[PDB]
């Protein structure tokens, strides 16, 4: 069925890591789809169901293994399957509901989470922003355990929501943010984890207005300011595309 | 399987503003080694429950977490080469006084939740007076 890029924080590096997020960008894009200079993920209307998710197998130096199912159409996770168990955030509709049944259609144990995968949600059940999540190899590698352990009951609810907080930013952020994906490198690079600073987390929040901001755009001008923050929390705004080049790897389509 | 067994020591009766070090010593041929583990330390008084105290992750970063309880005085660490792992209580004082317990999950997080480790020592009791 679908593609899988695997991955491993064993023993892993920058370039190691770097070349799994380029993978991973590989396989949302290409139509040779570009608006504005910046790549577009498939458009969710009319898409076959086939053509819908790609998967990311993950394991640990302690051989656990789970593996993460993306949208390509916003490069989201939306579930995972280890062993003999499977499971889903909550669908926003019928019509994705029906597309997640066809993710891991051996498992045999089926579940859907009553709450969704966005973030609001998943701090509430982590008991922590993503201000106070700590990110890097580490924490993914425990990460990975988390979820492994979760269908024999050896995982607190905190500890799973906190575990997806991890994954989606240092795989789905990160392939929609080139920024993204180096604040990651840099944790990789001197072995050290830390929580993201206002400028990942407003990225992370404005990913959609961004996305349309540029592709309604006037020959690259915004049609409105978009307000990001810094690392001290001092707000700015972007008013082209121009300076995202280097910044926004991919976009949710827009029109 | 993840089979291991935790066999813990060091404990005692100790004068107040005295230390003590524990011992998580995992016993030979389990498939994978210690390094390969998380270790939680936990302690509980007759009419209390299981608490966390201190922890150390199977991540290589050699992440480690401590209750407020016993910051700064009290320090987890690891000896590979003797698949072991220790526990320095220092400052101690008589509400430290309870049984510990050593506890071990392959490949996981530091916890300070019971339910977050899948093996346990017999535990050693505590006394500060
Ligand atoms: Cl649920």
């Amino acid at each position: 069925q679908y593609p899988i890029i695997n991955f491993t924080t064993a023993g892993a590096t920058v370039q190691s890591y770097t070349n799994f997020i380029r993978a991973v960008r590989g396989r949302l894009t290409t139509g040779a789809d570009v608006r504005h200079e910046i790549p577009v993920l498939p458009n969710r209307v009319g898409l076959p169901i086939n053509q819908r998710f790609i998967l990311v197998e993950l394991s640990n130096h302690a051989e656990l293994s789970v593996t993460l199912a993306l949208d390509v159409t916003n490069a989201y996770v939306v579930g995972y399957r280890a062993g003999n168990s499977a499971y889903f955030f909550h669908p926003d509709n019928q019509e994705d509901a029906e597309a997640i049944t066809h993710l891991f259609t051996d498992v045999q144990n089926r579940y859907t989470f009553a709450f969704g995968g966005n973030y609001d949600r998943l701090e509430q059940l982590a008991g922590n922003l993503r201000e106070n999540i700590e990110l890097g190899n580490g924490p993914l590698e425990e990460a990975i355990s988390a979820l492994y352990y979760y269908s024999t009951g050896g995982t607190q609810l905190p500890t799973l929501a906190r575990s997806f907080i991890i994954c989606i930013q240092m795989i789905s952020e990160a392939a929609r943010f080139q920024y993204i994906e180096g604040e990651m490198r840099t944790r990789i690079r001197y072995n050290r984890r830390s929580a993201p600073d206002p400028s990942v987390i407003t990225l992370e929040n404005s990913w959609g207005r961004l996305s349309t901001a540029i592709q309604e755009s006037n020959q690259g001008a915004f049609a409105s300011p978009i307000q990001l923050q810094r690392r001290n929390g001092s707000k700015f705004s972007v008013y082209d595309v121009s300076i995202l080049i280097p910044i926004i790897a991919l976009m949710v389509y827009r029109c | 399987n993840a089979q291991v067994q935790l066999v813990e020591s060091g404990g005692g009766l100790v004068q107040p503003g005295g230390s003590l070090r524990l011992s998580c010593v995992a016993s030979e041929f389990s498939r994978f080694t210690l390094d390969y583990y998380a270790i939680g330390w936990f302690r509980q008084a007759p009419g209390k429950e299981r608490e966390g105290l201190s922890s150390i992750s199977s991540s290589s970063d050699g992440f480690t977490s401590y209750s407020d309880s016993v910051k700064g005085r009290f320090t987890i660490s690891r000896d590979n080469a003797k698949n072991t792992v220790y526990l320095q209580m220092n400052s101690l004082k008589p509400e430290d006084t309870a049984v510990y317990y050593c506890a071990a999950r392959l490949g996981g997080w530091a916890s300070f939740s019971p339910q977050e480790y899948d093996y346990w020592g017999q535990g050693t009791q505590v006394t500060v007076s």
